[PDB]
């Protein structure tokens, strides 16, 4: 029912870290319209087709005054994780 | 959804002098605040974007402020081209609203309008209508006030107005009155005038003819 | 470079249904939002829809959430707004509007707008009657032509074939209760013009492929 956030407008609050019990979290500051659901996805490097974030957070929204947070599962190997325009690579262990 | 006010509703400023604008948010929109200028009869145009960023091709003396709640526009130098209708609009939070806008208009002195009067055509009288025209040309400001007397009685309901824009020369107002009876009603009477109120007229002016004469 | 035109503007019975059109060029379309606005005659401007760069997200605003459907074909760079059930106060000019970005505004382009009249009446061109100078019209003399009873808006005036533009008043249109419009235009002239230049009105009504030329003698 939300539309999706504009890509262009999302910056780094907390970058992709680990989580402790085997994921990994991250926050995005989101400086467009509102409420909306936050476009999140990854790929592995030279995949560029094939999405491979697992979301814990299915349905990660900013709404008119929270939200931000992610957390995701990832395959090991070279990876890039893309909020909207936003990347980060994240390099997942074994 | 947020409610967005701008005031005042008509500012009237002389060219070369400062003109600040106004905008209200029933709630916070951040610094999600855009500015738009309309002049007569043309799109839109983009002036300020981010509640203080100038679009591209826009001059410098347009410069805004603001975030949250309340926002200005200011433009330095009124230019004469700088004289239209400015909306802001929130984007902020869906759904984006426009403001009811802001006319800027030229101020200028005080002008009495040049009153002229226009019997119906004898084509239009063989069709079974007559329309009386009146004509205001030239007048500031733009409140003005027309009343039809026909063999001088005071008419009501049978009369539609409209008004110019500002013209970009002399800075006056023009106005056209139609009186629209039927062919009928129209031969049962003589004298049709057209009574003009107005800040530049001592007291009211009366144009009038006689009906064949 | 930037160019948006939009169409299929017209006259609309209530109840029935149209869709808009506005064909982008000059930039790259696909990458960025679009969005319908529309103004009513005299009124502020007023949100219809969004589509996002990539037709995955849509909003409307709520007086028309149901009735409207906005869309995109991005292979031939064109967005659409279809108007179902469209009532009177939907009438209005319907601009499509370019976003700097994804989705959201502000907006950086606009169209040239497209009129949407939701009414009833029947297309008829304007009889053109003459306002005629006379005295009751000091070195000045008044005169004009009279555009009265056509629909739908609008119509176009000029005098001696666009010649004449200095002094001359075309006023905004009057809807009248029988549902078409009537306008006057004016021009002010010196009054020893009367007696040799000859003034002509020239009344374009593209609706009802109307042309007229009215010459206006004292
Ligand atoms: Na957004
Ligand atoms: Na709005």
């Amino acid at each position: 029912t939300y539309t999706m956030c504009d890509k262009t407008k999302f910056t780094w609050k907390r970058a992709p870290t680990d989580s402790g019990h085997d994921t990994v979290v991250m926050e995005v500051t989101f400086s467009g319209t509102k409420p909306c659901r936050i476009p999140v996805r990854a790929v592995a490097h030279g995949s560029p087709d094939v999405n491979v974030a697992m979301l814990i957070t299915p349905n990660p929204t900013i709404e008119n005054n929270g939200g931000g947070f992610i957390e995701m599962q990832l395959p090991p190997g070279d990876n890039i994780i893309y909020v909207g325009e936003l990347s980060h690579q994240w390099f997942q262990k074994g | 959804e947020i409610v967005m006010t701008q005031s005042p509703a008509t500012l009237s400023v002389s060219p070369g002098e400062r003109a600040t604008l106004s905008c209200w948010a029933s709630q916070s929109v951040s610094s999600n605040l855009a500015w738009y200028q309309q002049k007569p009869g043309q799109a839109p145009r983009l002036l300020i974007y981010g509640a203080s960023t100038r679009a591209t091709g826009i001059p410098a003396r347009f410069s805004a402020s603001g975030s949250g709640t309340e926002f200005t526009l200011t433009i330095s130098s009124l230019q004469s081209e700088d004289f239209a209708v400015y909306y802001c609009q929130q984007y902020n939070n869906w759904p984006p609203r426009f403001g009811q806008g802001t006319k800027v208009e030229i101020k200028r002195t005080v002008a009495a309008p040049s009153v002229f009067i226009f019997p119906p055509s004898d084509e239009q009288l063989k069709s079974g209508t007559a329309s009386v025209v009146c004509l205001l040309n030239n007048f500031y400001p733009r409140e003005a006030k027309v009343q039809w007397k026909v063999d001088n009685a005071l008419q009501s309901g049978n009369s539609q107005e409209s008004v110019t824009e500002q013209d970009s020369k002399d800075s006056t107002y023009s106005l056209s009155s139609t009186l629209t009876l039927s062919k009928a009603d129209y031969e049962k009477h003589k004298v049709y005038a057209c009574e003009v109120t107005h800040q530049g007229l001592s007291s009211p002016v009366t144009k009038s003819f006689n009906r064949g004469e | 470079q930037v160019q948006l035109v939009e169409s299929g503007g017209g006259v609309v019975q209530p109840g029935r249904s149209l869709r808009l059109s506005c064909a982008a060029s000059g930039f790259t379309f696909s990458n960025y939002g679009m969005h319908w606005v529309r103004q009513a005659p005299g009124k502020g401007l007023d949100w219809v829809a969004v589509i996002s760069y990539d037709a995955i997200s849509k909003s409307y605003a709520d007086s028309v959430e149901g009735r409207f459907t906005i869309s995109r074909d991005n292979s031939k760079n064109t967005l659409y707004l279809q108007m179902n059930s469209l009532r009177a106060e939907d009438s209005a000019v319907y601009y499509c509007a370019k976003s700097p970005t994804a989705i959201d505004p502000p907006f950086d382009y606009w169209g040239q707008g497209t009129l949407v009249t939701v009414s009833s009446a029947s297309t008829k061109g304007p009889s053109v009657f003459p306002l005629a100078p006379s005295s009751k019209s000091g070195g000045t003399a008044a005169l004009g032509c009279l555009v009265k009873d056509y629909f739908p808006e609008p119509v176009t005036v000029s005098w001696n074939s666009g010649a004449l533009t200095s002094g001359v008043h075309t006023f905004p249109a009057v809807l009248q209760s029988s549902g078409l419009y009537s306008l006057s235009s004016v021009v002010t002239v010196p009054s020893s013009s009367l007696g040799t230049q000859t003034y002509i009105c020239n009344v374009n009504h593209k609706p009802s492929n109307t042309k007229v030329d009215k010459r206006v003698e004292p």
